[PDB]
RNA sequence: GGCGGCCGUAGCGCGGUGGUCCCACCUGACCCCAUGCCGAACUCAGAAGUGAAACGCCGUAGCGCCGAUGGUAGUGUGGGGUCUCCCCAUGCGAGAGUAGGAACUGCC
RNA sequence: CAGUGUCUGGUGGGUAGUUUGACUGGGGCGGUCUCCUCCUAAAGAGUAACGGAGGAGCACGAAGGUUGGCUAAUCCUGGCAUCAGGAGGUUAGUGCAAUGGCAUAAGCCAGCUUGACUGCGAGCGUGACGGCGCGAGCAGGUGCGAAAGCAGGUCAUAGUGAUCCGGUGGUCUGAAUGGAAGGGCCAUCGUCAACGGAAAAGGUACUCCGGGGAUAACAGGCUGAUACCGCCCAAGAGUUCAUAUCGACGGCGGUGUUUGGCACCUCGAUGUCGGCUCAUCACAUCCUGGGGCUGAAGUAGGUCCCAAGGGUAUGGCUGUUC
RNA sequence: GCCCCGGUAAACGGCGGCCGUAACUAUAACGGUCCUAAGGUAGCGAAAUUCCUUGUCGGGUAAGUUCCGACCUGCACGAAU
RNA sequence: UCAAACCGGGAGAUAGCUGGUUCUCCCCGAAAGCUAUUUAGGUAGCGCCUCGUGAAUCAUCUCCGGGGGUAGAGCACUGUUUCGGCAAGGGGGUCGACUUCCAACCCGAUGCAAACUGCGAAUACCGGAGAUGUUAUCACGGGAGACACACGGCGGGUGUAACGUCCGUCGUGAAGAGGGAAACAACCCAGACCGCAGCUAAGGUCCCAAAGUCAUGGUUAAGUGGGAAACGAUGUGGGAAGGCCCAGACAGCCAGGAUGUUGGCUUAGAAGCAGCCAUCAUUUAAAGAAAGCGUAAUAGCUCACUGGUCGAGUCGGCCUGCGCGGAAGAUGUACGGGGCUAAACCAUGCACCGAAGCUGCGGCAGCGACGUUAUGCGUUGUUGGGUAGGGGAGCGUUCUGUA
RNA sequence: GCGGAUUUAGCUCAGUUGGGAGAGCGCCAGACUGAAGAUCUGGAGGUCCUGUGUUCGAUCCACAGAAUUCGCACCA
RNA sequence: GCGGAUUUAGCUCAGUUGGGAGAGCGCCAGACUGAAGAUCUGGAGGUCCUGUGUUCGAUCCACAGAAUUCGCACCA
């Protein structure tokens, strides 16, 4: 799938937003994922709201890729209209060593139930990384 | 009136354009080439163009352009067979 | 290709360069004239001569008139057809007409250039 | 400052310092000559005052450009397996990184 | 008047022919057939589709040429018009759909001026093929410039079109001569923009024949977006209590009974729906029976699995099937 | 003869839309406002001639897109089409 | 017989419409584009079969001198878009300071692109020289077929879709044997004269079946031997890493696990355990105002923590191999069968059967070379599959010559 | 393309005596009516297609050009 | 779903030289009338569908979206 964008149409908006914790220092961890993926924004929000729901002790929690190319459908016959917005909204790109969330935390892991509960609404098989 | 929808270029035909004048040969002070029009400078053999290089040879005759910006627009100094 | 800083600023000719003979570049000062006969590939100066070696010989007046600048031409070529040079251009960066370098030219041919 | 050589690593910015030899600024426009409206341009003349803009030297490599020592991803090419896919042989190696050059050289 | 013969112009269904092209997600409706300039064309070249984006059918003596001076947008400061200063390769502008080129400039301003000359060759368009066009010489001569040099119209690539006939510029031409009417070579202008080009529209269930799947309306097959069903997470409702019926958002699947439907299979044709009547071969079920969950305290219910063993025997309107 | 004007619709025909008043609600009824001149009052009308329409109310029947009566803005029904 | 008579007559009407179209053998052996044509399932000049003539030296599989810019990559037009820092503008709350929110710019990390880029292939491709080749390339002219390829898989582009239009890769139907794959257009290997001998390839090699029940090593045990998935699993094997370990712990077994307090608030009620905030103190070897089950609320039962005993491997965690759960339907069920712990399967290897294959003995064709008048012979290189189609030989036959 | 007609103040038009530019309607105002309407009276409003030429002077002559309209021609 | 038309001050509508937002009616008021009516005069009344883009500036260009209407398509 030639990746895309827009410079065409507007379609719906940012199922996700809530960036989370505090960037006032920048650190390196984080949770990589095995394999390459297309993951779109819906999914993106009930991964990251389930451990932001989850990382109530504290935060420092944060996401690196973003949904960045659109995926338009088409419903009904066909022969006139390439294709529209629809509920295939923007998707992100991951690959096979990508880190996608990363939380600022020394040996305290509390999150690790939470990235858990997160690997299990994302196609994709995700290990946990302590660098 | 004014242009709009932002965009490369906008599609035309097929590139009509040759390579004439082998330059190593007998050649008439004539343009040694053809892909774009309007361009003057060289008198005789100048095939430099950025990269690994370019050249041409023997042919006693003055003057001797080339087509434009493209196969060696540079304007090098003389040249003719070995001894006219 | 682009027009160098030399050519932007139109001093210098390459169509007397496709030739592949000398030039007579004419240097004024309001004080002095000069003149000289350089040829392709840096500034090699065959001969020169200046308005105030012109009084070397026998001259009394200012040094930066019309008159003088057709005593520097006659000087500047005498030394030329001394060296081996028949022809050559005429190269006046930038000037009007009928000025000291028109002079300087017409002194030129005096001689024999 | 004069006078040469090599002659695009001398693109473009930036620093120190020196010669009243030289040189732009500057100064003055009686005249040659000249501005459609303006000696600003153009052109001519004298040199009070500096170096604040040349030049001679000389100190940074930013950035452009031209070379050199090291090598992962990517990629050329022909066989292997394997659900997709991946592997091997072989010629190189993204791009990053370590360095070279801000002139060089003779004479008065 | 007439009768009438002949001819001309107008009116003239009263009479007769689909002749009126094609592409096309069958066809029809809706959209396209000349030409220029990205992407698509997958680094030469060349290359399609009602392929996504946008235009040309003209305009102009100047938006031509040369020279002098000048250099722009845009932003900041003092007063959005103006003026002064600074930053500013340039994003300006350059006639036109875009790319490419350009700043002491092919850009702007001003002045001047006007080569859009005549004649004749060589070369360029894989592969032969005309008109036309362009680059580059020669011979003789117009403009501007000191000169080199620059022009064959407007920076380059769209703004165009035969034969016949007519109107316009030198000559040649018909027993024998004069006076006229007529007949060609080269070139320019006038129309065909359904634009390589006809002077001008329409129905067809009485149909026939020669052919073809290169033509649809059904059944089968693929897909499954729609449709049916299940699963994952689970907000929330539930007096309190997610998880004990219900169950949103979102995500992941199965079936293919529904529907829309990409035309390799049959239209050299397996005549259409449903019912009826008659013979043959099976199971994702309501009650009863045996079980799972329970918003299962008990009772009564909800949902789901299993099971054919037996039984599914009837009417009124409509030809109608649900 | 025709352009000219006029007559003629038992000539081919055309008769859309809106607001107010007024009703528990919807419609009909009346006037206007606009468009294209009028916009329909006799009868009778969704009728073999109205899509929407198995239109609305109702008879009748256990029930009837059937039928009959009425209302009826009359998609594309209406005058010897 | 009529939306139009019959018979004959000028019709053996005109058709870009269908069908038809019959002897043997030998050699070679397709394509689906352009310009114009009353032309588009037609020719001519041309892309392709064949034959004659003419000219002349390359060509391209290579190398060498140029032109393009796609894939990919990078990071890029544009239009979106993630975070932080800095500066400027506007609005609101209190102080002309600051805090919060929004839009634009720059930098770093993050990055984005159907219409981009600091960089950047393969690759195809114009012109000129070579190993190879020496007469190939190339120049001319005649006579043709011809400008209706399609399908399956994969990746697509247009397309809201039908047994597509239109590109790309591959592969076949084409022009392919033989052969295995159970059967089979394309998967693997390998290419047809005759008769014959030997040895190999396909594949097969325990038996029917012709060939070793062959060698070394290993796995599975499932008979798996072949549909199978999103999802689950201390079935089992292997590897790395943290902590606790024989000065009685980590887990078992025995007994505790308390006091203010039914913490406050809230709630019909919640007294460790709905929810809302805290989560200290007490006795002290331990006991969190309490991690779970449970009650309408209590109660009750465990855990955390400690002691005794038990005396030893235990616990949390990462990765890899294979199988498995997710799987119900049709008159008798299994790999070709028998059947095989390998007579399976996986990783290799060896010997044979097994092709009209390869090699050898007796009998060919076409093309080119040498010698030749010769297309007659001799020798030499290549040797021999074929539909449509092109070329060539041939014999059966009738009648009339001359012998 | 060819030929005819037409091209006067907003609109519709008269005006060939070459030497007055005018009428109707419309617009504004006055008079009238209680007022409004309609008469009626008054005023304003004209590059009289454009240029040039002919004459002393032309809307009203000649020539050239343009607009509008009609007939015709063309509309491979 | 597809295409065409339409979407200006309360109502009905004109308005393409892109740079004036206008007409009729209605509403309010003035005038007049004893007064009310009707003229007549005056004023108010318009995100000129919406956003964005383009231009020195757009109701009057381009693009996207919404609404109304018509034809067509779908409807076990």
């Amino acid at each position: 799938q030639p990746k895309r964008t827009k410079f065409r149409k507007m379609h719906k908006g940012r199922n996700r937003g809530l960036a989370q914790g505090t960037d006032v220092s920048f650190g390196s961890f984080g949770l990589k994922a095995v394999g390459r993926g297309r993951l779109t924004a819906r999914q993106i929000e009930a991964a990251r709201r389930a451990m932001t729901r989850a990382v109530k002790r504290q935060g420092k929690i944060w996401i690196r890729v973003f949904p960045d190319k659109p995926i338009t459908e088409k419903p009904l016959a066909v022969r006139m209209g390439k294709g529209k917005g629809n509920v295939e909204y923007w998707v992100a790109l991951i690959q096979p060593g990508k880190v996608l969330y990363e939380m600022d935390g020394v040996p305290e892991e509390l999150a690790r139930e939470a990235f858990k509960l997160a690997a299990a609404k994302l196609p994709i098989k995700t290990t946990f990384v302590t660098k | 009136a004014h242009k709009k929808a932002g965009g490369s270029t906008r599609n035309g035909r097929d590139s009509e354009a040759k390579r004439l004048g082998v330059k190593r040969f007998g050649g008439e002070s004539v343009l040694a080439g053809s892909i774009i029009v309007r361009q003057r400078g060289t008198k005789f053999h100048a095939g430099a163009n950025v990269g690994c290089g370019r050249d041409h040879t023997l042919f006693a005759k003055a003057d001797g352009k080339v087509k434009f910006e493209v196969k060696g627009p540079k304007n090098r100094k003389f040249i003719s067979i070995e001894a006219e | 290709k682009k027009s160098a800083r030399i050519r932007r600023a139109t001093r210098a000719r390459r169509k007397l360069q496709e030739l592949g003979a000398t030039r007579l570049v004419v240097h004024r000062t309001p004080r002095h004239i000069y003149a000289q006969v350089i040829a392709p590939n840096g500034s090699e100066v065959l001969v020169a001569a200046s308005t105030v070696e012109k009084a070397i010989a026998e001259q009394l007046k200012y040094t930066g008139n019309k008159d003088a600048a057709a005593a520097v031409g006659k000087a500047v070529a005498e030394r030329a057809l001394e060296k081996g040079i028949k022809d050559v251009s005429f190269d006046r960066s930038g000037f009007q007409y009928h000025g000291r370098v028109q002079a300087l030219a017409d002194a030129a041919r005096e001689a024999g250039l």
